[PDB]
């Protein structure tokens, strides 16, 4: 199976300031890899779609970038309601697999 | 838009068989592609299997063959079945449109003796 690696598994930030959250993948994946976004007891909420693809209704300070085995979620000037776990997705092969998260906490 | 949402039980036993509804509204399951997925209590997310818009499944070898994939076109529901369940499927159990977008509310599922 593809493995995917998330690092940090925890970052603190302060409000107002930026992030970038790393998902590196055992294999490539092409541009196969999705975000989620992960708050308590609700379902995961999809904010990044095929490596960079924005998608409607979720905030512009979210965007995803990289290829093949490195990829980046950058969320800029960070919001305390931004504060919660971050998953990355494979899409490329079978079975589909989640990185283990990040959790953004307030420093 | 779509809505989707899960039936089942909130506690089973070990070695029971696990079976769930997910009812969908608004979009049909004939066509796309359709999700079971599972948040374990320690926030792990787990792919568990799909079945398109012909009816094949798709299944997690993590699975090991204990799950199965159905469907009732004529209600416009997918099935979920987990056989000889332990403590490690207690889970908060999702049927999702394959895309990503649109997920049911989700089920708590506790395993325990």
């Amino acid at each position: 199976d593809i493995v995917l690696t998330q690092s940090p598994a925890t970052l603190s930030v302060t409000p107002g300031n930026s992030v970038s959250l790393s998902c590196r993948a055992s294999q490539s994946i092409g541009n196969n890899l999705h975000w989620y976004q992960q708050k308590s007891h609700e379902s995961p909420r999809l904010l990044i779609k095929y490596a960079s693809q924005s998608i409607s209704g979720i905030p512009s300070r979210f965007s995803g970038s990289g290829s093949g085995t490195d990829f980046t979620l950058s969320i800029n000037s960070v919001e305390t309601e931004d504060f919660g776990m971050y998953f990355c997705q494979q899409s490329n092969s079978w079975p589909y697999t989640f990185g283990g998260g990040t959790k953004l906490e307030i420093k | 838009d779509v809505q989707l949402q899960e039936s089942g039980p909130s506690l089973v036993k070990p070695s029971q068989t696990l079976s769930l509804t997910c009812s969908v509204t608004g979009d049909s399951i004939t066509s796309d592609y359709w999700s079971w997925i599972r948040k374990f209590p320690g926030n792990r997310l787990e792919y568990m299997g799909y079945v398109s818009y012909s009816g094949s499944t798709y299944y997690n070898p993590s699975l090991k063959s204990r799950i199965s994939i159905t469907r009732d076109t004529s209600k416009n529901q997918y099935y979920l079945d987990l056989n000889s369940v332990t403590t490690e499927d207690t889970a908060t159990y999702y049927c999702a449109n394959w895309d990503g977008d649109y997920w049911g509310q989700g089920t708590l599922v506790t395993v325990s003796a």
